């Protein structure tokens, strides 16, 4: 649990001390057509069904 | 000795299934049983009905509409209350407004209701209440 | 400008909530140039420069989510206009497949992918049939 | 899961003359080794287009199933697919799983400036729809059908 706040800072300056006192990693990754899975695709339960189909 | 306890509430969703267009219907809970309530009652209103039973007597409920139809589902949660040591033996226990136990399932009573099909009052618990007691030893 | 100034159950006890007319595809204005004087080849013309629509999108969830329903139909009859129709259209046909696992004696195995015979269905419309593999048996 | 549970030897067999004994005869446990995983396979088989009679048929390498239903259950599929040669007394499991939802549009043409719409699904037809309607208005019209619920 944590407080995020700016008054017009950048999002790198508003994360940053909070990042760095919980320990946190940012991740990015761009989405390339037919090369990657769908970037919110993923699997459920007993069977490992897909959580939304299409 | 000393006691450490965590409160978790009961809530409960009252659906108005079948889509009633008028009349009026009633809640169950111990046998204890609601003043007839509209189709289309605003929560502050079921909030009073249920706050009137002998077995809840006050206003430790809180509910609220959901929207779908008229103002439901209703919304139901139990110890929420908004619309010394050795205190037992003088008779002035602390514990006040029922919230953290396992409130048996209301049930429901279609009443006067009339709309669509297959009226009924449906209700199901969303979380079940809990109040574990941790009793620790000491000196 | 024709759209601006200057609860569910609702509609079946007449306070019904679509007040004010705008998002309709209104009819062209006619002017009358009766009255009018004080020029040459006077005219009251008119144009429009965006058609007025409303799309209202449906989509059926929960008890209804599994389903492939039928097709809405709508019936203009109690409309007032000069030409008056309904449009409906299906933007996702519903459904849930039948997911068929291997199992027991069959566990770890390289199966056969099946295919459907769909000759002997009747009704529907462009009735057919996909079998998607999940898994290869291994 | 049963799995083999080696120890295995890692001695120090040149100690320096005040090295710790204990590393002479050091042995380390090893994390414990599992049996072939097998992957069961999984096939999804959809139905398309909303047939309202008949039968299909489940091809299974040459061999084919009895008809099997429209309206079929999963039981009914999994008992189909049993008495095919193929497939043994406990070697197929069938279910439904994953939804699509139904999406559908509706718009109204021509300048209809008053009056009252139906919408029909199957045998089953709404009160009247202002010509205005909100989208609470055309909710609440489809919500009072008998096969449709407030949450559907």
């Amino acid at each position: 649990l944590t407080i995020v706040f700016s008054r017009f800072k950048s999002f790198h300056d508003t994360a940053k001390n909070v990042l760095a006192d919980s320990q946190l990693t940012i991740v990015c990754r761009r989405y390339f057509h037919g090369e990657d899975p769908h970037p919110f695709a993923e699997l459920s339960g007993e069977l490992g069904l897909p959580l939304i189909e299409g | 000795v000393r006691v450490k306890s965590t409160k978790i509430n009961e809530v409960q969703v009252v659906e108005l299934v079948g889509e009633p267009t008028s009349g009026s219907f009633t809640l169950t809970l111990d046998g204890q049983t609601t003043a007839p309530i509209a189709y289309n009652a605003t929560p502050a209103t079921v909030a009073a009905r249920i706050a009137d039973l002998p077995n809840i007597d006050g206003n430790y409920v809180k509910v609220e509409g959901l929207n779908e139809w008229f103002h439901s589902p209703y919304r139901i949660t139990f110890g929420e209350a908004q619309s010394f040591i050795g205190g037992l033996f003088g008779g002035n226990a602390s514990g006040k407004g029922v919230g953290g136990i396992d409130i048996d399932e209301m049930t429901g009573d279609v009443g006067t209701l009339s709309g669509g099909a297959g009226l009924d009052v449906q209700v199901t618990t969303e979380q079940d209440g809990d109040r574990l007691y941790v009793v620790s030893f000491q000196r | 400008t024709f759209g601006e100034a200057q609860f569910i159950g609702g509609l079946f006890g007449g306070n019904a909530s679509g007040k004010g007319v705008g998002g309709i595809d209104i009819d062209e204005m006619t002017g009358d140039v009766g009255t009018l004087s004080g020029g040459a080849g006077l005219d009251v013309q008119v144009t429009t420069e965006q058609d007025g629509d409303r799309l209202y999108v449906v989509s059926f969830q929960r008890a209804a989510g599994g389903l492939n329903l039928p097709q809405l139909v709508g019936n203009a009859s109690g409309l007032e206009g000069d030409d008056l129709s309904i449009e409906t259209a299906t933007n996702v046909d519903g459904g849930r497949p039948y997911v068929v696992r291997f199992t027991d004696d069959l566990q770890g195995v390289d199966v056969p992918t099946m295919t459907v015979d769909t000759d002997d269905l009747t009704g529907g419309y462009e009735v057919g049939s996909r079998v998607v593999v999940l898994r290869e048996g291994y | 899961s049963p799995a083999t549970l080696w120890t295995v030897p890692d001695y120090k067999l040149d100690l320096d003359e005040d090295e710790d004994p204990s590393l002479g005869t050091r042995r380390i446990r090893m994390p414990g080794q599992i049996g072939g995983l097998r992957v069961e396979e999984v096939q999804q088989i959809y139905i398309d287009g909303r047939p309202t009679g008949g039968t299909f048929k489940i091809g299974y390498g040459d061999e084919w199933t009895e008809p099997i239903a429209y309206n079929a259950s999963p039981n009914d599929v999994r008992a189909a697919l049993i008495a095919l040669e193929g497939i043994s007394a406990n070697d197929v499991e069938v279910s439904l799983g994953g939804a699509t939802n139904e999406v559908q549009t509706v718009r109204l043409k021509g300048g209809a400036l008053g009056g009252t719409f139906t919408l029909s699904l199957g045998s089953e037809t709404t009160v009247g729809i202002p010509f205005n309607a909100s989208d609470a208005d055309l909710q609440g019209a489809l919500v009072g059908l008998d096969s449709i619920g407030s949450a559907d």
